[PDB]
């Protein structure tokens, strides 16, 4: 049994949303279902639910602001009906929450705001001199400038994980997020193996493979 | 339903023992519906507990649920690296009578360690493909220390700088146990090629004196 929400994206305040939970492998009159929500660096809080016999449930808080139905023999549904910049997070959806059949999604994200989409700038981070320490460089991407989260980093084509630190994106003062993707290897490497950062931000429909070499 | 987590932030040694306190407002379901997750960074939470003390298939019996009504309490005993995160209780209700659900605030796990690690310094330039586009970023990476509080200082032709850097901190990592942290210098192209030393400070207690590393402009 699986479940996988989908629909979070960008909106401005006020502009009505929908979220999809879809189910696999179970029947929605057989098991009940919830939401959940996490705002960025903030702890869960539950919004509502369905239970087997089709009644809906909703947190005090949410009544009114939310909207929960069963869209489908397969889907649940979650219609923010007008956003505000604090309805910005990660919304779950889950079979249960507490019994043993509890099953959680991965997860989709919602920003509201109203700045507007933009791709980022991948600019490398050279390894040099100034980044090696007894037999270690550093090296890494500089993604600058995007709105709005999130943008995926991979090294190698998902080939190298060890000694990777990607930073958390912090907001500039220009409204546009900014974040830096580093990997510490052996210097003795740096002549022989290739090393790619692979930057994905879907909101922009951008995609960038940039190779990261030594500066000349 | 409210559901108090305390305290809020926890830190134990490896081998050590945390306790999380959870209080309801009113008692769950059977008084002893309560669950307990787990969330490390980037994921979804993994329920660990229900039933006040029932552990959920495959976790690790170093976690011990107990309590009943409104009191509870998260055990976790000879803490290993790979236990930071945050926990949250959850409390059931009968959905007739309350709210069905509601989770307590959460409380971070921090694992500490008795001696110190200093941070590897590295600083890279701007790119020459970025000073085309007319911005230059420096960046000064700290790589894989502890404890988490550090100061980085960034310093111009040795002209200590203000309100045009930010910095990011990683989450404490769960096989290591450190942190490494980003701080970026933003400048105009035209402010970056006025001046030649762009240096970058750090004071950290693993460091017997602050480490500068430095470049100039050009050569």
């Amino acid at each position: 049994q699986s479940v996988e929400e989908s629909g979070g994206r960008l909106v401005t305040p006020g502009t009505p949303l929908t979220l999809t939970c879809t189910v696999s492998g179970f029947s929605l009159s057989s098991y009940p279902m919830n939401w959940v929500r996490q705002a960025p660096g903030k702890g869960l809080e539950w919004i509502g639910g369905i239970g087997t016999s089709g009644n809906i449930w909703y947190a005090s808080w949410a009544k009114g602001r939310f909207i929960i139905s069963r869209a489908s023999s397969t889907t649940v549904d979650l219609k923010v009906t007008s956003p505000t910049t604090e309805d910005t997070a990660t919304y779950f959806c889950a079979r249960g929450l507490y019994n043993d059949y509890t099953v959680w999604g991965p997860g989709t994200l919602v920003t509201v705001s109203s700045a507007s989409t933009k791709g980022p700038s991948v600019f490398p981070l050279a390894p040099s001199s100034k980044s090696t320490s007894g037999g270690t460089a550093a090296l890494g991407c500089l993604v600058k400038d995007y709105f709005p989260e999130p943008v995926t980093v991979s090294w190698n084509s998902g080939a190298l994980t060890s000694g990777v630190h990607t930073f958390p994106a912090v907001l500039q003062s220009s409204g546009l997020y900014s974040l830096s993707s580093v990997v510490t290897v052996p210097s003795s490497s740096l002549g022989t193996q290739t090393y790619i950062c692979n930057v994905n931000h879907k909101p922009s429909n951008t995609k960038v493979d940039k190779k990261v070499e030594p500066k000349s | 339903q409210v559901l108090t987590q305390t305290p809020s932030s926890v830190s134990a040694a490896v081998g050590g023992t945390v306790t999380i306190n959870c209080q309801a407002s009113q008692s769950v379901y059977n008084k002893n519906y309560l669950a307990w997750y787990q969330q490390k960074p980037g994921q979804p939470p993994k329920r660990l507990i229900y039933s006040a003390s029932t552990l959920a298939s495959g976790v690790s019996s170093r976690f011990k649920g107990s309590g009943s009504g409104t009191q509870f309490t998260l055990t976790i005993s000879d803490v290993q690296c790979d236990d930071v995160a945050t926990y949250y209780c959850l409390g059931s209700y009968d959905c007739n009578r309350a709210e069905c659900h509601a989770f307590g605030g959460g409380t971070k796990v921090v694992v500490e360690v008795r001696t110190v690690a200093a941070p590897s310094v590295f600083i890279f330039p701007p790119s020459d493909e970025q000073l085309k586009s007319g911005t230059a970023s420096v960046v000064c990476l700290l790589n894989n220390f502890y404890p988490r509080e550090a100061k980085v200082q960034w310093k111009v032709d040795n002209a200590l700088q203000s309100g045009n850097s930010q910095e990011s901190v990683t989450e404490q990592d769960s096989k290591d146990s450190t942190y490494s942290l980003s701080s970026t210098l933003t400048l105009s192209k035209a402010d970056y090629e006025k001046h030649k030393v762009y240096a970058c400070e750090v004071t950290h207690q693993g460091l017997s004196s602050p480490v500068t590393k430095s470049f100039n402009r050009g050569e």
